[PDB]
RNA sequence: UUCGGAUUGCAGGCUGCAACUCGCCUGCAUGAAGCCGGAAUCGCUAGUAAUCGCGGAUCAGCACGCCGCGGUGAAUACGUUC
RNA sequence: GCGGGGUGGAGCAGUCAGGUAGCUCGUCGGGCUCAUAACCCGAAGGUCGUAGGUUCAAAUCCUGCCCCCGCAACCA
RNA sequence: GUGGUGGCGAUAGCGAGAAGGAUACACCUGUUCCCAUGCCGAACACAGAAGUUAAGCUUCUUAGCGCCGAUUGUAGUGAAGGGUUUCCCUUUGUGAGAGUAGGACGUCGCCACG
RNA sequence: GGCGGUCGCCUCCUAAAAGGUAACGGAGGCGCCCAAAGGUUCCCUCAGAAUGGUUGGAAAUCAUUCGAAGAGUGUAAAGGCAGAAGGGAGCUUGACUGCGAGACCUACAAGUCGAGCAGGGACGAAAGUCGGGCUUAGUGAUCCGGUGGUUCCGCAUGGAA
RNA sequence: UGAUGGAGGUAGAGCACUGUUUGGACUAGGGGCCCAUCUCGGGUUACCGAAUUCAGAUAAACUCCGAAUGCCAUUCAUUU
């Protein structure tokens, strides 16, 4: 007998904490990440309506697939110029409640340089 | 009856408005000593009452006692003028509100019953009557 | 031993901080980085 | 404090003041005493007592005066307590040393076929002069130096420690507590040697190289102490000590129940220590100890 | 022997519901989070609730058991 | 890996038929194993903490946590935060390794060995073996010991009931009484 | 796995010096012994006593006489 | 400790009607205290002390005791205050 | 309520100023003596009234609580 | 339908039971890579797609628990009086807690893949 | 009146559901502590209980399960906090300088909170947080002196005092 | 004064926390007796009983709850 708890209720606890801080506004939208076994996903999102701007994931049949790694660095590319098509530049990124470290890191650097400014 | 410990050594006398909050039917015996008054039982006057029942009961049946003397209360020696701080604590009350039942019984024949809270009632404060569980 | 202690800057020693030490913990001279307002920056801070 | 004189003088004026200061304060005790003891007598009287109870308040002002004038008297500073004891026993031959050579690589030897045996439970002194080989002689006998000749060989059953002249065994980067820690002693136990070295609480975490050579001298006393070895070498022990610690390490020695093999030029510590036989260098002689030792120094 | 207290602090409301207030204006004196800071509103070092902008004060619930403070200008 | 490979090859078709698994995700499997060292001795000499700890490193293959009182008790003359026991965590292979060498040579050399007990179960599935004494993990040379010690083996499995834990610690190799 | 913190571990194989009896584990111990195993590799080689082929709980096998009943031991003696 | 041989396990040998309480001896195993003994105290002046064995009485059996026997074989006595 | 005290069988230190539990008489065992006393030699007897704290560590410092003893508990 | 992400006081929960995986979500397979464990690739991190729906997870059933909870009556009480006045009573307004009828196994959005 | 007690500060009850509110009314604390027990970033979740387990005992460490807080929050109590204010780790010194709209409290003197602006920073990828600590005690006017700094004054003038 | 919106935990009430407390059931454990004593395992007073549970009380410094009033406020209404 050992029971494992489940990740994503694990990272939802410190989202929440995550999200005491970071709302997005119409002005600054909320920057969401979702990171899946195999995919991840980034939704711009406006909190005070409660209603998603843009969207970009690994299952656009646009991403060309590849390295995990670097099919978050695709979809920060394409959540990016599908965002400044709405007229957003800057937002807040929501990490989601994982670590600022790897595939998210690579999607968050990807916004950056396709011109999200946080 | 002394309770075994207290949180603080000393307490306000308080009031007694209205009828009891609870303990108002007949709960574990036949027969039950309802007070009409209110009034403070002392822990010497809920003795006195029990030793008159269960003797008269010839050691027969159930006896319950539903007050505790929880409350303390000070006095002042003679020759002490006012002032100085509260008394030191003397003895233990129960504060009991008309409709309390003090005293219950089991275990004996309606009319030993009714002669034992008879004797009791005369050791109390109080006005009683008697009362039937229901 | 707990004491009041003033930092001195190690710039142009002007005495510019109060603080307080515990002589039992911190027996040698407490230094901080702190804003020395005549130098406007920030300058190595000792104990004096 | 600078007195006119010499040192007996100095002590002959500082004893005689202290003894002034201690008598000055015992009388102030009893003063306060006297007043202390009126007004308990006041304060349990009755109430009804009114006279009483207000000269129970008078005193207790002139007592709190008292008490806030009284001199405290300077707490004497303690002295060191040693307790050397072997954990095994010795035997009657600790140490055999036969046709021993040794020259330092380019220099002339120091001594050819140097042969002793110690008894167990011996004094042996290794006298000699200023660069002769006495502290060569004991760094033989450790390991430090390989003899170039000859065999040195320690029974089964004696435990060596070794003093070094220039202390040598401690480490500056460390503390005092670190420089003690052993396998074999708890942490409390530490500390409660090292306070009867005068290494009092927050003491013992100073860094050995900020320490005086004198106190150095103590923590290398307490690794010897520590180790419970039933033969010390020990190579000019006093040195760096304060007079009194001195006469204290001598006497402690004395009641020591294991050989030593001491170097010494200090007359007084080797008297105390009660010497037995006496090793003469450079010129190899085994002797028993006596007033001779001066001869061996004239000649 | 009894006989100390320490000074009353005049904790509480300070604003009322309804009530126009500058920004900086104190709404709510406490010990604890009694009542957390909502909308432009901020908590100081020792809890007291004060606005951030000029505007009415509002006490709303916060979920079940928890209630809030809010300033909403005009 | 040997003892992994036979967990894998026939272990695991076995377990499905005896409890009658529907799919192969029910099989219990060994968790982790941890080996726990309570010395309260570091309170009298600390070193033997450290020669406690040296030991259990060469037994397992990993350096041990240190574990530390979380209470202060006075009977005990222990102080909160003290380092008494240490304790190993065994996962994946060095984890079958320790085990098949605990099942060949460990125990047999343990003195006059009549078994493993039978009843040490936490009724969850979990097993835990107590060790008397060491000397019987072949890395201890029987000589560097100053003080005999023993440890708390405590093997984790999946299983959800005692009898499974059981059946799965038996097919692996376990002398049970 | 941290490095430089662990003892020094390597692959090695056990024998049953009553039997022969060998297998493949690892260890920190070292000996001054190598055999190779099969699969075409070298390993260092630790020699064991007893093993749990040969150690009589799990074999089974023992290799005393279980004792004589007194009541054998007494008939014994005397050809009762 | 290859010192010491207590204690214990097992197996035997004898005497005896019988050796459990209570015997002596044997083999194997086991291998205790003890590192020369505090205050105090004993014997002995030569073939003695010290040490080594041997025989005998009692006695079925059973002594480290007792009685006797020979072998080896010393040290010291200034002196009479205590 | 104001003080003083709890350490071996008893009487006392150590307590202010933290590290290591003793002294006096007594008790027990053995000596010496015809015997007893005196005397000699050995041994025993307390984790410091008790329970928490502070500390690396307390008999010691802090706090409480229970015991024992001298006072007081009402004045014209 | 599923997966993201929100608003609304748990009427949103909990326990028990049942079904499902096409995608998706997960377990899952590894430690070469960034990174990681006061020991452990368990976790975190990264790379991966053999197996599995067993668990999580979604959907469904259940009120057993938790939660919500009208009405009536009562306690208390504002105001105005009264008596036999530590208490008690009348009138007028207000009105609980308790205990209950009942409600409820959520609702309202936005995005993505179907 | 005396004796005893009290004298400033903090928390509670009294205190009558804003605030305030007396008694020689009922209870407790303070005259500090911390170089992290401060800042920030990231991460973490407790006390107990049952069951199993060498030394190991009611109880020292280990494992699983249960467990909504029955723990902890340096220090009294109350209020608060497990979207942590509790716990761990890395880097740090914002326990910054100049200030400060506006409020609270208030006889005065004081006391309390404070967005925000500038200078120069800490941590962080960024958002952002940081002008000490879960909050509220840990303090003392002026006069007179000490020490440091200073583009101030300097009794005819330059200095000095 | 009315309407509206808020803060606040008192009266009452309740026990969901903390103290105080009654009876019943059952009970770890706790006292003596015998058998067995290496003090090792039992069988009992309807012997004492933790905790649990069932029922019933109690509170200035208890609260799952909670009024009436009073209080603060409104570019509000009416009179003043
Ligand atoms: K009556
Ligand atoms: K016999
Ligand atoms: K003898
Ligand atoms: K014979
Ligand atoms: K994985
Ligand atoms: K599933
Ligand atoms: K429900
Ligand atoms: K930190
Ligand atoms: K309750
Ligand atoms: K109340
Ligand atoms: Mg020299
Ligand atoms: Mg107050
Ligand atoms: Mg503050
Ligand atoms: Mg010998
Ligand atoms: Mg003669
Ligand atoms: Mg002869
Ligand atoms: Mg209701
Ligand atoms: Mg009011
Ligand atoms: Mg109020
Ligand atoms: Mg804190
Ligand atoms: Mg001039
Ligand atoms: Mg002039
Ligand atoms: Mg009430
Ligand atoms: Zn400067």
């Amino acid at each position: 007998m050992i029971t494992k708890p489940d990740k994503n209720k694990t990272r939802q606890k410190r989202h929440r904490r995550v999200r005491n801080k970071i709302s997005g506004t119409a002005e600054c939208p909320r920057l969401n990440i979702f990171r899946s076994n195999k995919n991840i996903y980034a939704q711009v999102i406006d909190d005070v309506a409660g209603v998603t701007l843009a969207s970009a994931s690994a299952l656009d049949k646009e991403i060309s697939g590849g390295t995990k790694t670097e099919t978050a660095a695709a979809v920060g590319k394409l959540v990016a110029e599908r965002a400044a098509e709405k007229g957003i530049k800057k937002v807040v990124f929501d990490r989601g409640g994982y670590l600022y470290h790897g595939r998210v890191q690579a999607l968050a650097e990807a916004a950056r340089e396709n011109g999200l400014e946080f | 009856l002394v309770p075994k410990r207290v949180k603080h050594r000393r307490e306000f006398r308080g009031k007694m408005r209205g009828e009891a909050k609870g303990g108002k039917e007949v709960a574990f015996g036949e027969w039950g000593l309802q007070a009409t008054e209110s009034h403070w039982i002392t822990n010497r006057q809920i003795e006195a009452a029990r030793i008159a029942m269960t003797r008269y009961m010839k050691r027969g049946g159930k006896v319950w006692i539903k007050i505790f003397p929880h409350k303390s209360y000070t006095s002042k020696a003679i020759g002490v003028r006012m002032g100085k701080g509260k008394g030191a604590p003397e003895g233990w009350v129960s504060p009991v509100k008309r409709g309390k039942i003090m005293f219950e019984i089991a275990g004996v024949p309606e009319e030993v019953a009714r002669e034992a809270l008879r004797l009791a009632s005369h050791k109390l404060p109080v006005k009683t009557k008697i009362v039937k569980r229901e | 031993m707990r004491v009041n202690i003033t930092l001195e800057c190690t710039s142009c020693k002007e005495r510019n901080y109060l603080t307080n030490k515990n002589k039992r913990n911190n027996p040698d001279r407490l230094e901080k980085q702190k804003y020395c307002p005549r130098e406007r920056k920030v300058t190595l801070h000792r104990e004096t | 404090s600078i007195y006119e004189g010499d040192y007996y003088t100095y002590k002959k004026k500082y004893s005689e003041n202290q003894l002034l200061r201690e008598k000055m304060i015992i009388q102030q005790e009893k003063e306060v005493k006297e007043l202390a003891t009126f007004v308990q007598k006041a304060k349990q009287a009755s109430q009804t007592n009114h006279a009483l109870k207000r000269m129970g308040l008078e005193r207790a002002i002139r007592l709190d005066k008292k008490k806030k004038n009284l001199t405290k008297r300077d707490k004497v500073y303690k002295r060191v307590k040693m307790d050397i004891k072997p954990n095994r026993e010795v035997a009657r031959t600790p140490l055999k040393v036969e046709n021993v050579t040794f020259h330092y690589p380019g220099h002339p030897i120091l001594y050819k076929d140097l042969s002793f045996q110690i008894s167990g439970k011996e004094r042996f002194l290794v006298v000699g002069e200023n660069g002769v080989g006495k502290s060569t002689l004991l760094k033989l006998l450790m390991g430090i130096n390989i003899p170039d000749k000859g065999k040195i060989i320690f029974n089964d059953k004696t435990d060596v420690a070794y003093y070094s002249q220039e202390l040598e065994q401690l480490d500056e980067e460390k503390t005092i507590l670190e420089n003690v820690k052993s396998d074999e002693y708890t942490d409390w136990k530490l500390r409660a040697t090292l306070s009867n070295f005068l290494f009092y609480d927050d003491d013992v975490n100073k860094k050995v190289n900020v320490l005086s050579p004198g106190e150095k001298a103590r923590i290398v006393l307490c690794k010897v102490l520590l180790q419970k070895a039933n033969l010390l070498i020990l190579d000019q022990p006093t040195n760096h000590l304060d007079p009194e610690t001195q006469s204290i390490i001598g006497a402690n020695f004395n009641l020591f129940e294991g050989t030593i093999i001491v170097v010494s030029h200090n007359p007084s510590f080797v008297e105390q220590i009660g010497i037995n036989r006496m090793l003469i260098l450079p010129s190899g002689n085994i002797d028993n100890y006596s007033p001779e030792l001066l001869e061996y120094y004239s000649n | 022997s009894n006989g100390r207290d320490s000074e009353s602090k005049r904790l509480g409301a300070k604003s009322a519901d309804g009530q126009t207030v500058t920004g900086g204006s104190i709404l709510y004196r406490q010990r604890g989070t009694k009542i957390y800071p909502g909308v432009n509103v901020g908590i100081g070092g020792d809890d007291t609730l004060f606005a951030k902008v000029d505007g009415v004060v509002r006490f709303e619930r916060k979920g079940r058991d928890k209630k809030q403070v809010s300033v909403y200008p005009v | 890996n040997r003892l992994k490979e036979k967990y894998i090859k026939e272990v695991t078709p076995s377990l499905v038929e005896k409890f009658n698994y529907s799919s192969v995700m029910q099989t219990p499997k060994v968790d982790k194993i941890v080996i726990n060292m309570g010395v309260g001795d570091a309170v009298s000499n600390a070193k033997n903490l450290d020669k406690a700890v040296e030991e259990l490193a060469l037994i397992t293959g990993q350096k041990p946590l240190i574990t530390k009182a979380k209470k202060s008790i006075a009977g005990f003359r222990l102080r909160e935060g003290m380092p008494i026991g240490a304790k190993v965590t065994l996962r994946g292979e060095r984890m079958y390794e320790f085990l098949d060498k605990l099942v060949t040579v460990s125990l047999p050399r343990v003195r006059d060995f009549h078994g493993v007990s039978k009843k040490a179960f936490d009724g969850r599935g979990n097993y835990t073996l107590g060790i008397k004494e060491q000397l019987i993990f072949p890395e201890v040379d029987y000589d560097l010991v100053d003080k005999v010690r023993g440890m708390d083996i405590v093997i984790v499995t999946t299983a959800n009931t005692d009898e499974e834990s059981r059946e799965l610690l038996a097919q692996l190799g376990m002398p049970f009484q | 796995m941290k490095q430089d913190i662990h003892p020094n571990y390597q692959p090695v194989v056990f024998m049953d010096s009553t039997t022969g009896f060998k297998f493949l584990s690892g260890s920190t111990k070292g000996s001054s012994e190598t055999v190779e195993w099969e699969d075409g590799n070298t390993y260092p080689l630790l020699r064991v006593e007893v093993t749990s082929d040969s150690h009589p709980f799990y074999t089974g096998r023992q290799k005393f006489t279980q004792a004589d009943g007194r009541v054998d031991r007494f008939n014994k003696k005397y050809g009762l």
